[PDB]
Order: structure tokens, then C-alpha cells, then sequence
């Protein structure tokens, strides 16, 4: 899974 | 924390910073604002992502496992099957809970580590051209616009550039 | 001019436990423990379960009349028994190696019901009309749908010898019975031979049965007993029945196909038009989490069952809005 | 003027192991491993165990005469067998499903011994005085206390048929026996029928027994054998005995009550006036520790058994008196 | 240690201090003495207490488990029961020993952490109004009675109050 | 003048995984997972295995003629069965408690084959020449090497009664058989008694066998069956055979010695002149590592089997040649 | 790292140093060269050796364990035996992998700790008689031959001996 | 359980 | 086992 906590993070 | 940073000499966190885990708050003549350090944040994200992915991967898919039936003259086999099931259950609950605890502790201490590391990096960048006023904040011995702050953020501060002026204001 | 190094904070109220401190509020966390199910019996990988309704496994296999007849051919992903099955063995007696037969059924994915020994056609000079009130249906006395009670015909019970050759290309579950009258009077009245015997043989099965006459405590208003036997007839093999009395002959048998990841569960829930990859007696689980506290009994690809009530892993920092 | 930051130290000689370093001296530590017991058989939650003394389970249930008779009614928390039980099956033969009966007894908390078929009163026209030297007591030939050896009376053994109805409101353990003479001579001399049979039935039990005559190697000076059988008669149900020879009839039976957390252990220790919440074959454990290395066999609420010799957890610091 | 404090730049412990895990030793004109820092000590006590309580709680009560018996024709079932019992035993011994080891290491390092944290807190409190003479001790650039020492202990040191005198004695 | 503090680096390309980061290059590391074997069947602690070749356990014990005869006395560390054993039970039937006998053999370290009932000498007035094509050898019809087919002699089958006393000082495995003809015709032609019986007794063994006559599906061109039985005759004890037909008498028996750490494995590999302390069906393991992924089935002192493909533990630092 | 040393403010390692895990690189008028700190290196070696030895010892010798056979009417016992074997296998694989992961992490962080500790020890030895020029290197305010460097290496630096000259060159 | 190592500790 | 990574190490 991905930890999308911030938008600039790469995927 | 373990490294004394989080809930330590930096008692609180910044709800104003909502674009990163660690970061900065600059205050100068042009204004004030928050800005996250993307390097260490991306690093932490990657590490913790790999941690969670690991914990999930280490648990194999539990395939079909149903109960059996036994007649009145097979009480021993029934009890044995029960002992097996219950034992495995005990063990797996134990392992799950323990693992989660340990990993949580290690994670918290990891964040502490990252914050303190960032602070130390900045400090070693600035040296005696600024003074530590506590709460993880530095006060400059000179003027610093947005470009200077940016030079500090992305790890490219120039010490000889301000060494003289800082030496003056230091007295 | 000043600059400060600090960390994230937000309105998260997520709590996690550590070794040193319980109940720590944090900014980000994931839940590893699935605790939600849909309370429905569902299709497993596109395949519907086999619901027995009023019947249990025994009542189904023997062909208990009180249960609504199934299709001749069925495929399933798992078998469902209701907790309250009043319909099973309706004529008192022992189902020999019953549990083992259940275990066999746990890896069966399909059955074809077929007439192995046709009613009027396989047992000449024998009566095939015997019934009983222990196996009632719609008020009238009846009998198992898949078995046939052979009795004396015209004051004689000739030695019968019939055989079936398995040309189905699959294992064939064959069931039969042995009747045990309470007295030698009924013994003579039904089979005309006080020294009768039943013989069942295959290539690897070999059993002989002898009537055991004695008065017994009434069970379902019957002083007589009836023992039920089964065997898996391998493809190409032949089963031979040879008896001179007391045989409850096979009429229908089952062609079985083998599968994987099946099982038998006891559940209250009802079948709905839904599909899942994990089924529990309480309902279906739709999750990618490694752990679950819903039920130890699972069919399909499921998370590991644990006793825990909470398994929350922290990803963010200690949240301090101060 | 000076100020210093330092840490605690004391005379503690406690040692603990870590992953990096073995045998580290520390200021404070807790022991998680219980290694102490009192060497006594104790009451468990206020309830005394059932000690069989010279007898084992079989010798007790059959009623071996060499063992001191117990009270008609007993309650226990666990059953104790001595390692050296010379008194058990005193007449050679097989106790069928013996282990299963032990397993049943592992969840029994109480018994009432009662006379199910009174001596002179249940078997008219049969001799009930048979004894043997294999079951000796105080020098004289005797027999099991809970069984009755029915022999021919006046040159005849009439077909007996007696029955008992379980109105005890509890499961009733009923035991009986089948005698097997070494020759047809003794067969005729004892039961007058070379083709005898025993029949025992209940609602769910149904068994027929046939004498097997052959010369056998002497065991306890007996060429004959005796097979022992048992069944649990459900409340309200009836058991029927019907035999024309070779039956070792029941005289006493047991009303059983079910419980939890019981078991059977083999121990040397003696009963003392003490109470515990955890019992081992070596003695009682009084502890709140999570682990123990005393014994794998436990009754009650006990710590988990481990093979370890030391499980010491450090709470204090590395102790340096320097 | 891991943080280099205990058995590090503070080689030994103080047997004279028997009322705390961490603490202080003050030396001035009015005399000398030991005094524990109750905050960090209470914290450590709470943490470790919760740790031990956890390890104890994670072990469920082992209820009644007795051996079974088997006849001469049930050797396979007997051996299976034995394999089950022995396997579970192996696993539980393994888990116990491992857990205790890991937790002990983590505990030692935790104490190290706390000591170093205390030292850093004091140091950041004093700044350049004193000098680090090693062994975790500070030498004042001014006079300090019991009230001053107390002001340092409970985290309320006054830097501008002694900055001038210290600046003088520093020369 | 300058001085610098730094750390080691080298050409190591060793990679290890951590919780936070996968595939970390390091300077020093140890492998804890053994993955190498020699593909050979070897001696275990100096003792060679017992290879059965074309035979399986049953074919060996019964003495199947198609298998090359072993030495009268053998000792082993483990038994090896080939996957493709076409030679086993050559006369169709059931080997009763076969698996249990295998389990017994798993703790046997030695056997002495010996003649318990000599051919012409133990069964007077009986023919001992019976053979069959189901047990062929070199084209000619034959029979089991360790059993003897007693048939009628001169139109009569006298009641035989022979016994053996175990003076070997060890357990003696005794095997025998019961023949079941397809019809009463062959029954009379072979044993002259339609109501025959076999009786086998010891001090603790007690069994009676009765012929079961019925036409059966041909297996290995035989409508008849043959049931094989065994027992462990304790030291000093006596076994008695008493039959009037249908007995496949014992001719050879086995004196058994017990051992530790033995077992039965199925393997393709061949015996070589080598020695090991750990043996798998794939080959021998020579290792001091705690883990192995070679095979779950092990004999001797072996590492714990795991499913892992890599268990590398880092000892050195993160290697950075920069 | 966790302590910010390895792959931190000391970005790379020295392949030139092949006689130790941690160490020094001296540069003076007499020449330049590498030299390992034997104390901390021996310590690390001992600790990690004991760690590996532990992990190996915690695994008991797996003695003989073979499969059993079952007939067509013993499918339940067969399946139970299979469930036991498979369960134990699952558990042991889980334990092995997890243990190795945790221990590897802890080891890396341990090395980080040792390096930083060495650096701090040297720094506290030198005090203001030298300046931190980054990359874990110090620049002297005075001349230092091989004997002086050796005095620094084995933990016996003399501060008052060079305090005056250093004070001069500091200006 | 409680760790009573010091008296001022709270219970 | 021994970790012989360096020669001066003790055995
Ligand atoms: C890091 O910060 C330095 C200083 O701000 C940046 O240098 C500026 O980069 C821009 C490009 O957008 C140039 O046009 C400016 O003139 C630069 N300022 C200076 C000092 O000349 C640098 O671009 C930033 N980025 C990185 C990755 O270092
Ligand atoms: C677990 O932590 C939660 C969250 O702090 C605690 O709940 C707080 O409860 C108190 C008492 O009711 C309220 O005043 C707070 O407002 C709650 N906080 C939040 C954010 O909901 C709870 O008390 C803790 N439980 C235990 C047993 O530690
Ligand atoms: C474990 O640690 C103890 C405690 O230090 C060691 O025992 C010491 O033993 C030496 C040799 O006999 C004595 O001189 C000391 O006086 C003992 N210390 C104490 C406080 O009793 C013991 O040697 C260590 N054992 C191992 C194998 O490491
Ligand atoms: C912490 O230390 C400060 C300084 O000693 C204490 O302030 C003293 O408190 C007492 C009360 O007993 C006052 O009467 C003294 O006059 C105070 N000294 C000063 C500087 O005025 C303070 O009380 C201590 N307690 C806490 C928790 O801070
Ligand atoms: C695991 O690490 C190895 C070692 O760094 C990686 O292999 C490198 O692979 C790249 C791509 O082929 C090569 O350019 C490098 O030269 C290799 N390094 C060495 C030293 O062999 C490998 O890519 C990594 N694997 C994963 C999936 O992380
Ligand atoms: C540590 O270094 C100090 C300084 O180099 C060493 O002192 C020298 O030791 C030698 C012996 O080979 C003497 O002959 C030199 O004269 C000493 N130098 C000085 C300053 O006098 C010391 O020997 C080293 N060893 C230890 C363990 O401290
Ligand atoms: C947290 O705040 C966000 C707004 O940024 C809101 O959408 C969300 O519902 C809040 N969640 C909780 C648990 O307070
Ligand atoms: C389903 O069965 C459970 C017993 O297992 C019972 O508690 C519950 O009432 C039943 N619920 C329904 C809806 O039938
Ligand atoms: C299962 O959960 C996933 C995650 O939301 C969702 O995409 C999917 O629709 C769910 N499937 C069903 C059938 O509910
Ligand atoms: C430690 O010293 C105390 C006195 O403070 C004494 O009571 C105790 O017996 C000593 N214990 C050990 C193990 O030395
Ligand atoms: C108790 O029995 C054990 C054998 O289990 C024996 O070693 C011991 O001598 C006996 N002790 C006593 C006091 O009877
Ligand atoms: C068990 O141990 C506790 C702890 O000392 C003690 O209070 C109690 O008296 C002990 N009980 C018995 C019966 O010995
Ligand atoms: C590492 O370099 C050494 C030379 O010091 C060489 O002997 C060895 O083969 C090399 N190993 C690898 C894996 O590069
Ligand atoms: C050994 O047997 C295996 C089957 O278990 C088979 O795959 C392989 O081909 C055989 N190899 C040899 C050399 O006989
Ligand atoms: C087993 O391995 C060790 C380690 O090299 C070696 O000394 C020994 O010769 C090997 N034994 C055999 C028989 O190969």
C-alpha cells in the first residue's frame, strides 16, 4: 500500500 | 522521546505545517511561514512504508480451515484437535500484539531521531553565525531574506558570506 | 531574524499502544485488524455454496423425505448446515464412519445424483414398497429417497446378487443399510431367514454384515435399528451386493468431483446476491488486512484470526497540538 | 562551585542477559520464572483430589478387592494415580476403549456409586457366587466389587433378560464383562451352552458379544480371559442386558457429574491440609509469575511451562559502584 | 551504553544517591550533597512498570493441560500428541527468552537515553554561564547557594541574572 | 594539521534486509540459512540405511519373491523406500493396522530374520506346497518367502495347533494371513470345511478369524482375498496358532531391537560411501547453521526447516565506498 | 542512520582503513595515514559475536521428524497431522525472518551509535583547542606530530599543554 | 504490580 | 563461532 499523507510524495 | 527531541526541547508540534512531518518556520522582514524538509520526510515515508509492507507480507494468507466432527468414542482426538487450534491461536495473538507494540515504539523513536538529526544538521550548517535561543529555534546575527532561508533549507548555507557581519553583531 | 525546526501536528485522535506507554495519540496510523463483516452468505470466487436447509449431511445423503429435493447435479464452494437440523437420520441407528465421510465431503466440489439400481428392475422376486412412520413425509409413512427397503415377496426372500460397474469416470459414493428387527418374529415376517447375511464387495472394499436381533429401547417409536454404510467406488471398479435378507439396497448414488479450499460450516445467515473471497459463518470479509477477529472458521483467502480487539500500528508522530 | 549529573548505584548483584552482552549486573530486576513448589498434593480451589491409592482407574472402576473401598459419593478437583499400581485388572483380559473412558473421566467432577442390579434379586435361576484366585483378597479367592459372575444353577443357565432405567438425572457409567473359557469343557461346566451370546442395548448403544474358546498362555495363572466393556447411559434412557451365558453382569454403576479444569495425574506426593490454585505432580505452585519450569503437567490456573532456567528482566540501570 | 552516557563519559554511578535513578550532586560554600530529579525518574518508573505489566499480561493463564494415554495400536496418535506438546513448548521457550533479551537491551538503552537527556537539558539551561569539566559535571563562573542549585534542579535557571558576573569571571 | 574519525568500507557486495529498508549493502554478514546438500544417501553416524529397493515395507515383511533377499540380520539408521514400489502386497487383500506397524518400525534399529515354524516339520498332515501366479517369480507361480500356504492333504484338513515360545530376549514381529476363497467350492477343495476358523493368541493378543466367502471383482487376476495380520510377541511370551483351515501360517518371523532417531523416508538418491549427521530425502546436510530450506523431512541432528529463501544477518556496517 | 553519523555527517567510509571498523585519519607535517580505534572495535566485535551466538543457540537442534501414513478411513487424523506440521512451519518461518530483520536494524543503529560515541569522545577530549570543520574532521590550532596524534588516539590528550598556543592561533 | 524502588513515587 | 574480521582481535 501507499502512504499518501502528502501530495508531493512520490507513489 | 528517546532522543529528547519530540515532546522534549521542542514541546509541541506545528499544526500550521500541514505539508510535511518535519520542517521549518522562518521569520524575517519579508514575513513569516512554514516549509517542510522534503528529503528527510520522503525518507521517513519510505522507511515506514517498507515497515508496514513488511508486517503485512510476513503474514501468509490464511487459507481454508474448518472444524471437524468426532463421535462419542473419539474424545481424545477431539481434545487434541482443540489443543492444536487453541495453541496456534494463542501463539499468533501473542506474536501480533508483541510485534505491533515493538514496531510502534521503534517508530516513535525513529521520528524523534529524524527530528533531532535535522536540528543537528541545521546547527552544524549555521555554526557561530547564529545563537540557539531554545525551543529548536536559532536567532541570526544578521539579516536573512527568503533566498537566504531557502539556502538554509536545501542544505546550501554560506558561512563565509555572513561570517563578517555576524562577527560584528556578535561583539 | 529567526528560523525554527519543528514537526507535524493535526486533529488526529488516533491512539496506539507501545511497550513503554499505553494510549499514545498520534498523527498517522494504520489499522491491521479487520473487524467488519456483511452478515451474509455469499458466493466464493463466483461459486455459490451448497445449502442443505432443513437437512444435515446424513439426512441429505440418505435422502430424508422431509427435505426439499435438490437438483440432480450441483457444484459448490462450501457446504452450509443450519444449526437446527431436525431432519437427519430418521430411522434410528448408527451411521458408520460418518465423520470420515464428512471429511471426504470437505474436499468434494461437485456431485451428480444418479440411479445406480433402478427400483423395479434390479430386485426381481423381492418387494420394494416397504415404508415406515419414522420416515414420515406429508403425514404418510415413507422412506429414504436414495435407499430401497427390500422385503419378502410371496412368502419368500430369494438370495439376491446384483452388481454395478463404475463407468462414470469419477469416484462414486455408494450408501446402503442393514436392518435389525427387534425379534425373530419380525425377522421371519420380513426376510424369511433367521440366519441371513449381507455381503458388499469391491476391489478394495470387503465387508460382511449379520443381523443382530434383540429388543431395544424405542427410538422414534422404533424397537428396530438400521445401520448405514458407505464406500467410495473408484473409477472402473465394480461393487457387488449379495444378500438373503436385511439389506437396505442402494437406489441412488453420487458421482463426486474433487476440489480445493472447500469445507463445511454451520451458519444462520442467508444467501444473498453477492460475491466474496473470504467467508465466515457470520458473514463475508472484504479486506486486505493481515488480521481479523471476526471468526476462527474461514473459507477462502482470509486474514489470520486473532483474539485481539485492537491492532493499530503508528506511522505518524506523537501528536501535540500545544 | 560545581554541579554534577549522575545515576543510581547499589549493592545489587542481580545479573541479566541481553542480546549484546551476557551477565550484566544491574540495580533493579524482576524474576518472571517461578521455580519453587511445596512438594505437596493440595486442595484445588477448596476441593480435595480423588486419590486412588493402590488402585489405578481400571482397578477402581471394576472394583478390585485389594483396594480400600471409597465412599459411595465423591467430589474432586483432580484424580491422582500412584506410579506403582499393582492393583488394576486382576482377571486377565482387555478393557475395551479404556483410554477413551479415562478421557471421559478427565471431565468428571463427581460420582455416586449405586447398586444397579442387586445381587440376589436380579438374576433368578442363576448362581451369583462365582469367585477366582486371580482376584484374591485377604488370602481367599474373590471377585470384583462392582461386577457379578453369573454361573449355571442346578445344571441349567436360563436365558436372562434384565433392564435398568436411568432415573438418576445424570449420565450413568455402566460396566460389564464377557468371560472367555479356555475350553468347551469349562464352557459347558459354567454356562451349559456351547453357542452362547451376550446382548447389551441402549438408545444409542447396540452390541452383541460371542464367546471365543481357545487355550491361551496363562496370565495370572489363568488360561481364560475376560473382556471389560462400558457405556454412558444418558438420563432417562434404558439399558437392556440379554444373555444365555458368559456374562459378567453389572452390580454397581456410577452416576457421574461433569465439571471443568479437572484431569488425571501421576504423583508421588502426599495429601496435606493446604489449598492452592495451581497443582503439579511435584507439588503446588503459589505464584503470579507468567512462566514456570517446575512441570509441564498442570491443574488449575498456572504459569506457562518453559524449559528455561532463568528469565530475569532488568528494570534498573547497569550497576557500577566505581 | 548506546547514547554513550552510562559507563561512558560518566564512568560510574553514585551509591550515595539512594532516593532516585537519575539525579544531581551539588557542591558549594554551604556544603555538598545528592538530590534526585523526580520528574524523569517517575517517568522511567512509569514506562518500565507498563513494560513489565505488558509482558505479564501478554501471557494468558495456562489452564489445565494433562497428558493422555494410548494403547499399543495407537502409536501414531501418541507420537502426534507428543509432537504437538513438544512443538508448543519449543515455541514458547523461544518466545520467552527472546522477548526478555530484547526488552532488557531496550531498557538499558532507555536508561542511557534518560541520563543523557537530563544532561543535555541542564547544559542547555546553563549555556555559557558555566563550563563542562567532564564526567558530566559543570563548573560555575559564579557563586551558587542552595536556592540557586534548587532553581537549576527544578528547571527554572535564570541566565540573565548571572550572565554579567559569569561574563566577568570568564574573561 | 587535521584529524578525522571515520568507519570501515570494502568490496563486499553482501545485501541484507531490515524493517525500514530492503537490500542494504554491508561490509560483513553471516548466512544463517543452509541451502546446500550433496544429493546422496549417506551413513548416519557411521550406520548405513536399510534400502528396500524394489520392495515397500509390506512387500519386505511378507517376503515378496520379486525382491532380492536381504541378509538374515540387519542394523540401520533409517529405512529407505523407493517412490516407485511395484512390489508389495502381491496377493490382493488388506494389511490390517499396516500404518501402525510402520510407526513401530520407525523406532526399530535392527532385525533378525528366523524360521519360527519350519516348513516340513510343523504342520504334519497338511500340504505346504501351495503357490499362486499373483506372487510370480522368474515366470513360475510362487508365494511369500515368510509365509506358508497350508492346504488340504489327502482329502482332509486336520485341526492344527502349534505354538512358539519367544526365547529370543527381544520383541518378535510375527505375521500371518487369512485366505478368503471366492466360492464354497474352492473353500471345500482347499480346506474341506465350510465352517472353518483361525485362532491366534498370546498373553495380550487374542483374535479369532472367520472365512468370508463371496465372489469378488478380480484384482491381480484373483477373485479371492488374503488378509494380513501381525503382532509383537513380547520376550518370554508364547503365541498359539489353532486353525482348521484358511490359515496362511508364519514360516519366518523377525526379532526386533529398538533404537532412537530413526525413521522411514522416500528417496530417489543412491547410497554412496559417505557419512553424515543429517539426512534428507534429497541428500545429506553438512552444516552448523540453525536454519535450512532443503527439506522438511529430516533424520539425525538437523537445522530447523523454514520456507525462507534468504536469512542473512548483518555483522558489519553499511558499506559506502564513496 | 539513527544517530545521524554513518551516511550522515560522515557520508562515506574509508576503504583505506582495512584493519578496523571505526578509526582515525591523521594528517600532519610527518605525513598522513589511517589507524583504527581498537577499544570500541573490540567491543563491537564482542557484542555482535554474542548476538549471533545467541541467535544460533536459541534454535534447538531439530531432531528426527518424519511423515506418517494413513489409510482411506483416517483422513481426519491425516489432515490434523498436516495442520500441525504446516502451523509449526508457518510460525518458525515467521519467527526466523522477523528476528533477522529486527536484529539487523538494531545492529546498524548500534554501529551508528559507536561511531558517534567515538566522535563525541574525541570532541570532548579536544574542546576549544581545535575546530570542527565538518565531515567528522577537526582542524588543530597548533602543530601535532605522530606522538601527539597517538596521545589523542589512546585517550590521553593534554589540554593545558597546548591551550596557550591554541589560544594564540585562535585570536 | 508496583515498582516500589523509591518512597516518593506515586502507587 | 568467531568473527575473525581483523587479526589483532582476541579468539
Ligand atoms: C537551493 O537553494 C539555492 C539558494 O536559494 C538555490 O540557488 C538559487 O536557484 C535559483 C533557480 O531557481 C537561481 O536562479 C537562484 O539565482 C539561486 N540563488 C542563488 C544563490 O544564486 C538553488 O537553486 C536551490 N536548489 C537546490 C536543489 O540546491
Ligand atoms: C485514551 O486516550 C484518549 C484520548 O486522549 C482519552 O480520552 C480522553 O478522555 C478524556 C476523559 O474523558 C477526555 O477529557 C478527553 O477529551 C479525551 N480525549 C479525546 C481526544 O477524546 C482516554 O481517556 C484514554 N484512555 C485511557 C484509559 O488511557
Ligand atoms: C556472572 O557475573 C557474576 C557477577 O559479577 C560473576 O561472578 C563474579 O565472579 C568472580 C569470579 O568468581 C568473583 O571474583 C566475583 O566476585 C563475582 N561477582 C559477584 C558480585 O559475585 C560471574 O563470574 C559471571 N559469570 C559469567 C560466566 O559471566
Ligand atoms: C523551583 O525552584 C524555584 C527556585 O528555588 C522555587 O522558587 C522558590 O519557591 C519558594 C516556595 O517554597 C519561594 O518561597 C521562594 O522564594 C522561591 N525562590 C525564589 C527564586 O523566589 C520554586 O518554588 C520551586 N518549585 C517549582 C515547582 O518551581
Ligand atoms: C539489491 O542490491 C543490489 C546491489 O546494489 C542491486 O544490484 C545492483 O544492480 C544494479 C542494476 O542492475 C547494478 O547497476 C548494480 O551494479 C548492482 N550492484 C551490485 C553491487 O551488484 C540490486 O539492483 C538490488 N535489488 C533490489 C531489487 O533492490
Ligand atoms: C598512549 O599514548 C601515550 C602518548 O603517546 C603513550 O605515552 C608514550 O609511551 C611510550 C612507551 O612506548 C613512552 O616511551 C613515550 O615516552 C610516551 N610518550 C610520552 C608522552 O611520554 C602511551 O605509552 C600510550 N599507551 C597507553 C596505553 O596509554
Ligand atoms: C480532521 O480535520 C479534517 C479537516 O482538515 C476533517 O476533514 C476531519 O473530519 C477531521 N477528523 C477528525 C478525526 O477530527
Ligand atoms: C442465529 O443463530 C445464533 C445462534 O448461533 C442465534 O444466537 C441467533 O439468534 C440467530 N439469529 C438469527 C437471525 O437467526
Ligand atoms: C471490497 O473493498 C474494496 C475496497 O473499498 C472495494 O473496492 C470493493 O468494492 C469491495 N468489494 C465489495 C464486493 O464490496
Ligand atoms: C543490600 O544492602 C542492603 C542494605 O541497604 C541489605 O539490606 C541487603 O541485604 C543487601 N543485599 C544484597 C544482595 O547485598
Ligand atoms: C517419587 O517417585 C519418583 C519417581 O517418579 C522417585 O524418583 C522418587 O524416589 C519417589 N520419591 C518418594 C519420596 O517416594
Ligand atoms: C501465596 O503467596 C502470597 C504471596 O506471598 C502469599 O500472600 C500467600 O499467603 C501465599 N499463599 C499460600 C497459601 O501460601
Ligand atoms: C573482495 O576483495 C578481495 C581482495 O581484498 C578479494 O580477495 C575478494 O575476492 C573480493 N570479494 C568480492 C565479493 O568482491
Ligand atoms: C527422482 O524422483 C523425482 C520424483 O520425486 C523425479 O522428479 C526425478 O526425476 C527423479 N530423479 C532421478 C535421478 O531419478
Ligand atoms: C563438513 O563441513 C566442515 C566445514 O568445512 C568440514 O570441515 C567437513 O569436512 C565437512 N564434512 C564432510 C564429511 O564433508
Amino acid at each position: 500500500x501507499a502512504l499518501e499523507y502528502f501530495e508531493w510524495l512520490s507513489a | 522521546g528517546l532522543f529528547g527531541a519530540i515532546a522534549g526541547f521542542i514541546e509541541g508540534g506545528w499544526t500550521g505545517m500541514i505539508d510535511g512531518w518535519y520542517g521549518y518556520h522562518h521569520q524575517n522582514e519579508q514575513g513569516s511561514g512554514y516549509a517542510a524538509d522534503q528529503k528527510s520526510t520522503q525518507n521517513a515515508i519510505n522507511g515506514i512504508t517498507n515497515k508496514v509492507n513488511t508486517v503485512i507480507e510476513k503474514m501468509n494468507i490464511q487459507f481454508t480451515a474448518v472444524g471437524k466432527e468426532f463421535n462419542k468414542l473419539e474424545k481424545r482426538m477431539e481434545n487434541l484437535n482443540k489443543k492444536v487450534d487453541d495453541g496456534f491461536l494463542d501463539i499468533w495473538t501473542y506474536n501480533a500484539e508483541l510485534l505491533v507494540l515493538l514496531e510502534n515504539e521503534r517508530t516513535l523513536d525513529f521520528h524523534d531521531s529524524n527530528v533531532k538529526n535535522l536540528y543537528e544538521k541545521v546547527k552544524s550548517q549555521l555554526k557561530n553565525n547564529a545563537k540557539e535561543i531554545g525551543n529548536g529555534c536559532f536567532e541570526f546575527y544578521h539579516k536573512c531574506d527568503n533566498e537566504c532561508m531557502e539556502s538554509v533549507r536545501n542544505g546550501t548555507y554560506d558561512y563565509p558570506k555572513y561570517s563578517e557581519e555576524s562577527k560584528l553583531n556578535r561583539e | 531574524d529567526t528560523i525554527c525546526i519543528g514537526y507535524h501536528a493535526n486533529n488526529s485522535t488516533d491512539t496506539v499502544d507501545t511497550v513503554l506507554e499505553k494510549n499514545v495519540t498520534v498523527t498517522h496510523s494504520v489499522n491491521l485488524l479487520e473487524d467488519s463483516h456483511n452478515g451474509k452468505l455469499c458466493r466464493l470466487k463466483g461459486i455459490a455454496p451448497l445449502q442443505l436447509g432443513k437437512c444435515n449431511i446424513a439426512g441429505w445423503l440418505l435422502g430424508n423425505p422431509e427435505c426439499d429435493p435438490l437438483l440432480p447435479v450441483r457444484s459448490w464452494s462450501y457446504i452450509v448446515e443450519t444449526p437446527n437440523s431436525e431432519n437427519g437420520i430418521c430411522y434410528p441407528g448408527d451411521f458408520i464412519d460418518y465423520e470420515e465421510l464428512r471429511e471426504q465431503l470437505s474436499s468434494v466440489s461437485s456431485f451428480e445424483r444418479f440411479e445406480i439400481f433402478p427400483k423395479e428392475s434390479s430386485w426381481p422376486n423381492h418387494n420394494t414398497n416397504g415404508v415406515t412412520a419414522a420416515c414420515s413425509h406429508e403425514g404418510k409413512s415413507s422412506f429414504y429417497r436414495n435407499l430401497l427397503w427390500l422385503t419378502e415377496k410371496e412368502g419368500s426372500y430369494p438370495k439376491l446378487k446384483n452388481s454395478y460397474v463404475n463407468k462414470k469416470g469419477k469416484e462414486v459414493l455408494v450408501l446402503w443399510g442393514i436392518h435389525h428387527p427387534p425379534n425373530s418374529k419380525e425377522q421371519q415376517n420380513l426376510y424369511q431367514n433367521e440366519n441371513a447375511y449381507v455381503s458388499v464387495v469391491t476391489s478394495n472394499y470387503n465387508r460382511r454384515f449379520t443381523p443382530e436381533i434383540a429388543e431395544r429401547p424405542k427410538v422414534r417409536d422404533q424397537a428396530g435399528r438400521m445401520n448405514y454404510y458407505w464406500t467410495l467406488l473408484k473409477p472402473g471398479d465394480t461393487i457387488i451386493f449379495e444378500a438373503n435378507g436385511n439389506l437396505i439396497a442402494p437406489m441412488y448414488a453420487f458421482a463426486l468431483s474433487r476440489g480445493f479450499g472447500s469445507g463445511i460450516i454451520t451458519s444462520n445467515a442467508s444467501m444473498h446476491e453477492c460475491n466474496t473471497k473470504c467467508q465466515t459463518p457470520l458473514g463475508a470479509i472484504n479486506s486486505s488486512l493481515p488480521y481479523q477477529n471476526i471468526h476462527p472458521v474461514t473459507i477462502g483467502e482470509c486474514p489470520k484470526y486473532v483474539r485481539s480487539a485492537k491492532l493499530r500500528m503508528v506511522t505518524g508522530l506523537r501528536n501535540i497540538p500545544s
